[PDB]
């Protein structure tokens, strides 16, 4: 199929940084894609839109979508408390990859990560479902205000989020 | 170490 | 072993479409092929002949040959009320794959579905048995009347069916 | 989801 | 805590014919019993109440708990479409065993089946969560209205639900 | 037979 | 439940001999009774009536069933070609043993034997399904016409069969 | 089926 | 040996 | 190694036809070559001579060795009534392939068969040993005296066999 | 559920 | 071995409520008891002293030990970050059992559960390493201050903890 | 099935020595059986007859049955080279039981052991199949001719053997 | 067969 | 040890 | 068998403590008891003679067998450098059983332990294979020269050993 | 902990 | 990730020999690399600051790391005790490759080995987590104080070590 | 052997 | 280190027929080169010296290095009895490969063979670590006096051997 597309609107405690969009790859995953893509609407009720990025590693990755506890507790998908990891077809080859987090197998929810780098360690324990397409640049500035516990020195915020095509 | 959980964080 | 080709004539409301024509892989799932070469002439006493296609979502799928209860719930093969997965050999490559449809591993009946793009995430898990050979169009066509949740505007149906070859 | 079962359909 | 007690008015047409209570085993099986004490009372907005039971086959068992379909095809849980076997611990004993319906390995929704003999060989494959406490007479009068393949010759519904204690 | 499926009884 | 009840009149090159009826287990192998209860009745339109015990082995068992090829090579069960072990909960516990006869794993049809002795050694390869209620005197009688090697010298038939209860 | 088994012949 | 096949009889 | 050769006499109702030789594969599965060679030279004392072609399919393959029973439950190998799958290192590639035939796992004996086609679907199940070096005319010559289900309209015999290398 | 994790808690 | 045993003074938001005491199973579980022995006397610079139980759930158990985020995303072992699952030789078999919270397989650190309840169906996830010897009282005390969804109405502490013997 | 017993007349150098009888437990092992009684019997052209005990061992078994090298390299069984392990319904419980050597699984011929004591440590890895009913002290008489090592001081010999029942 | 053992050299 | 095997008799 | 019994007399600093004696459990494990009676007799040229108890933890075991190294980093068996687990059929039941240290499985050398208690987290990760008979009070008091971490204070030594029946 | 190793003895 | 490095500073008896650079290889093995790291920087209290190489073995590898016994018994991660094996994606590809040390699976602490040839026998037991980046020269000059078996005949040490970038 | 452990150097 | 390389000087009835070299894989399996380089020395004080190829297959290959019974049933290694599968890295690529006899899994003592084909079928079973250097033609006029069953028509004998670099 025609894969979907969706964009994140960035702010640093208040101030529009810049957009961000993603592939979702809805041809290898689209059970996963689905999941992203319905919270970046809100469609269901509930979503991303207003969340936070709580956990940004510099030369690793963003962390978001915790959008019930803010922390990394949280967040639930539009299929439950929980869903499977649907499969491992795809690989974490570089900066942009967008991927799950969990708690283990089988606890996807709706937290995921922006890689910042290649994250090959983590092949085959976190399903792989999107890449960055366009504002990589304002993902790049996110990380700056990051560090290497992951505590963030600003905000950061999905003030405005939905599908494009 | 460099992990991405969703609960404990670990080295 | 050259592989044989069956034909649908699909109908919509009664009103004929276009024929549908398909290559058996006989040659590498030749009871998966039998069995619905089988269904398509009738010639077990039961059979394709004026069942519908009962889901059909745009972007992924026709599905149909539930001859018995016209909603997923039903069909049978010539084997019994189901069948083993033969093999997985072949893979969901492109549009116009023909493969089964199940309620789990070992589950094979008479149920069917045409795919309308590469579906991957179904590879192993579902038993790729055909393809088709003329009529893309009429599955182009067919594909109209779906929706994302795959019930359809209208009755497609399957006026006719045998063996060409 | 995108699946093609016969009788549960699942997401 | 003790153990939770559910109860279903049943209704024959809309004649009332009886209750039967449950005790739900929440101390060996607490997330299947939750599911379904809470689908009972209505209390996430949707539930047993108004619903069929779709399939009676006398001698066997009575299933229902299909509030979205009524047919067997439907229902789910408060967790999501689908939950996990939590375990395997209790057997199938005797009439009056609650039990899960499922459509193979963790595909519990909100389907259930109460038992009216031992039924043991679906030990192991269906997760046991409850017993009926009073009112199998109640369920032996359902049975009546139940046949071989299943099908139901009144229409048998929960015209109640809900939690005595 | 005698199952207690949700979408395809089987026998 | 109630566990139905077969019975066979088995003649000998003709000449009637008396009755030999079963319990059949449908409290433990459901699936399995019910095969050889249809087969028994013929309910289906094909099945014992008129097919003979192609291997007797005395202090052993009489084994038949073979409706189709009458020599061990064929049969068919109201399933299709063949169904799978059901379960292995009953063992081979002395003469009266009915037991289904197979050609390895998941491979049951029609064929069957009643034990004329203990078989211990089969546990956990031949799904038990049933007993003698009466008529042992004329398994008894019937397993004298068998050989080390199977063979009979008298032709030992099911003249007639079907479901008592 | 196109076995080539030696007893059982199958679909 | 004493087996109770349906097709190839094995010892 | 020099892998041997052997050669069979093909007899139709008596009438002399010609002779296949076959390379037998002594370097890739030397227990299943050495069990067809010495069973064609008859130098234990039994073997293929005289022996018939029980099963011919058209377009499939032709199929013998069941020197003892003559109907496909017969036959013993050079090292007991059965052997083990040596290994599944050669495929089936095509017409004139040799291959062992079975009853499930471990139980090659003396049966064999000689594929018309490629046969890619008994890949992993049945050890392939050998493949037709001349003859192949007279293969085919003998498949016309088959049918769809190998019941075949003359008797196809191996009047006589041997090593040729 | 009844579970007791550190971290992500479940139903 | 003589079993140790450990004390916590427990504090509702700052008044002393009591005391209560523990045995450690050292004889089945000598590592994990050992773990919790050093975090009560605080003996390698950290535990459990001015901690607080931070997940307290009436009828089930009282969830603590995370001494350094206090909200259940921390702790860690005089081991290290994680230690594996030891052996689960002991079960959860009523109220005062002390067993260790996780996040799965092998990832034990410093958070325990005192149950008021047997909770079998943790059996074999958790391991389970001593009981409320005297104080079992004062447990009870505290489960009134916490709810369904585990959130304490007052701050429960541990003011002092150390080892009787 | 009454079980079987064979008899072993010893001899050492020559003289004469004494009966030993064995029950074989065909009602558990009746291949293992059969194959020993075939051999006892010498009736398939080769056997126990004239063989010797290659290796004693005082406390703990006597060894024989390899009748074509007699020296613990040799032997075949009745259905070949070698044949599986049948089943370890029986355990090594003492002495007089008759148990099979091997080299490794699924490698049984014709040697076998006579136990002096209870062999636990070989429950699982050697098929017992019978016991000495008479003549234990003609064993307890062989025994002493053996030593740790095994090496016979004397030719130990079955100069006679057959069936009695 | 053409096994390399030490001990049973099987066929 | 004490094995009762047929060829390479172990310790 | 009749299980061999060895003796230990033990020296502290040179003066002579006692005499332990222990009984192997030649009839459990026969490989395992043989290579700790062979290293006491020495009879294979090296042994236990001489050597020390490295490692005495108080109310949890003595362990010794280091011959080579004196420190846990050496001993070797009469079987070469290592030996495989044996089998785990005796358990840690209490004070006096000896068993093996090891490095992980299958890797038992000489080293050994004798039991201050019950040591049960230990089955089926330490083989079984003797229990102190006599002199446990010998064992008790070296002991004393043991600490938790064990060092001791004092050089517990074999000054002697040997077989006794 | 309680182990009893021939090398690295663990906690 | 800008991949680490650091830096050995190596002495034979007192007198300065050399630096040797590594690179850790952090994008592949990011756990191991840092652990590693940390203990060469020292900087969490303990770490590789003089401490020895005990064990040389000339075509094979340089063993060092035991910072707290000297001899291999020793050493402790950042993480605790052991750390499991991060993953094997590296091979042990010839000189200069910097591997951990173990004693099985999942004992990772802080021993390593310097290669000085291809070990791919190590490949899947070791985790490979950095190469010699410059100084390999002085890795050869170290190789030459070490033995068959391992013993060092000058005292080789690690002088200083930390981070270049 | 050649092998590189922490405490049973092995062969 | 390169690979070490060894000789046999092969004798026929002690007259010299000539040498054969070989180069040891020490760099894929060390531990199996070694012993096969310490038992051609002679240097632990037995070895190959002396010792008889007993088994020599035309076609196949030259089996030896039974030097304690010269028959098959002997030898042992520089480790002990038996010593592990190494790994199965190399494989029998054709004439020349030297490689593990063995009685199955984990049994390598002292026998090994000499490849005079490519022996495929053996991969995965015997570790292969060697293949002739020199002296080829040698092995190829040892051929002569072996037989298809084995047995060798004069003494072939290892008259000297030894380590050439």
């Amino acid at each position: 199929m025609v894969n979907p597309t969706v964009f994140f609107d960035i702010a640093v405690d208040g101030e529009p940084l810049g957009r961000v969009s993603f592939e979702l790859f809805a041809d290898k995953v689209p059970k996963t894609a689905e999941n992203f893509r319905a919270l970046s609407t809100g469609e269901k009720g509930f979503g991303y839109k207003g969340s936070c990025f709580h956990r940004i590693i510099p030369g690793f990755m963003c962390q978001g979508g915790d959008f019930t506890r803010h922390n990394g507790t949280g967040g639930k998908s539009i299929y439950g408390e929980k869903f499977e990891d649907e499969n491992f077809i795809l690989k974490h080859t570089g900066p942009g990859i967008l991927s799950m987090a969990n708690a283990g197998p089988n606890t996807n929810g709706s937290q995921f990560f922006i890689c910042t780098a290649k994250t090959e360690w983590l092949d085959g324990k976190h399903v792989v479902f999107g890449k960055v397409k366009e504002g990589m640049n304002i993902v790049e500035a996110m990380e700056r205000f990051g560090s290497r516990n992951g505590k963030t020195s600003k905000k950061i915020t999905i003030a405005d989020c939905g599908q494009l095509e | 170490x460099l992990l991405v959980t969703a609960g404990l964080v670990l080295a």
